[PDB]
């Protein structure tokens, strides 16, 4: 049982508790919300997959394509509990909820064995000048001015040329870095890469 | 622990794993890193 969960809903109707919308926000609070209010259905932009699909359009994030660039941070959605038209049933009853959330420790192994036993993770790091430009390999950074910290979806692990790495997925489409995917150095607390993880197990209900 | 793992191989049956999301024009990333990880594991602990 795949669903496609609601980014839209959980940017929307958290409140304060996490954060500030389109203005970033805590990882964390995201996960608390969805263990006490549980979240929606909800695919790409205008997929009409879901409750409530996302309704920022897509954009080029540092990249040359077809889509218009990213314009910087625009505007918040509001909170809007109803689906989208055409959708069956209830936004309350397409509702999945958490049994729990939880901080994974900065360690290697307890980072792997999460993974390996329960999925993807969330984890966050500093993202610096050069970061922007990945191509593809390990990612280290070497030069560049700080922008700023960066939320994204850790799913497993490896090592190339010695050079061990966390396989990351980014959220700037798949036309940015490897198919939208990147590796970045493993063990060292690269950039603060197993500083910020969270997890939880779902609510099979 | 193996010395290479990736979720994407673990769990084919799990489509969300390998998908990209766009947080478009909107400091959101808090947010896809969350609903990304929790499609993912909906799937995964679910029959």
């Amino acid at each position: 049982v795949s669903v496609e969960v609601s980014a839209e809903d959980l940017l929307t109707c958290c409140g304060s508790m996490c954060g500030d919308g389109c203005n970033g926000g805590y990882p964390a609070e995201a996960w608390n919300f969805w263990t006490r209010k549980g979240l929606v259905s909800g695919g790409l932009y205008e997929s009409h997959v879901g409750c409530r699909p996302y309704s920022i359009p897509p954009c080029e994030h540092h990249v040359n394509g077809s889509r218009p660039p990213c314009t910087g941070e625009g505007d918040t959605p509001k909170c809007s509990k109803i689906c989208e038209p055409g959708y069956s049933p209830t936004y309350k009853q397409d509702k999945h909820y958490g049994y729990n959330s939880y901080s994974v420790s900065n360690s290697e192994k307890d980072i792997m064995a999460e993974i390996y036993k329960n999925g993807p993770v969330e984890g966050a790091f500093s993202v610096y000048s050069d970061f922007l430009l990945y191509k593809s390999g390990v990612y280290q950074h070497v030069t560049g001015e700080m922008m700023g910290g960066h939320a994204i979806r850790i799913l497993g692990w490896g090592v190339e040329n010695g050079t061990p790495y966390w396989l990351v997925a980014n959220s700037w489409n798949t036309d940015w870095g490897d198919n939208g995917f990147f590796k970045i150095l493993r063990g060292q607390d690269h950039c603060g890469i197993e500083s910020e993880v969270v997890a939880g197990i779902p609510r099979t209900d | 622990l193996p010395a290479s793992f990736d979720a994407r191989e673990q769990w084919p049956q799990c489509p969300t794993i390998k998908e990209i999301r766009d947080q478009g024009s909107c400091g959101s990333c808090w947010a896809f890193g969350a609903v990304e990880a929790i499609s993912d594991r909906i799937c995964i602990h679910t029959n």
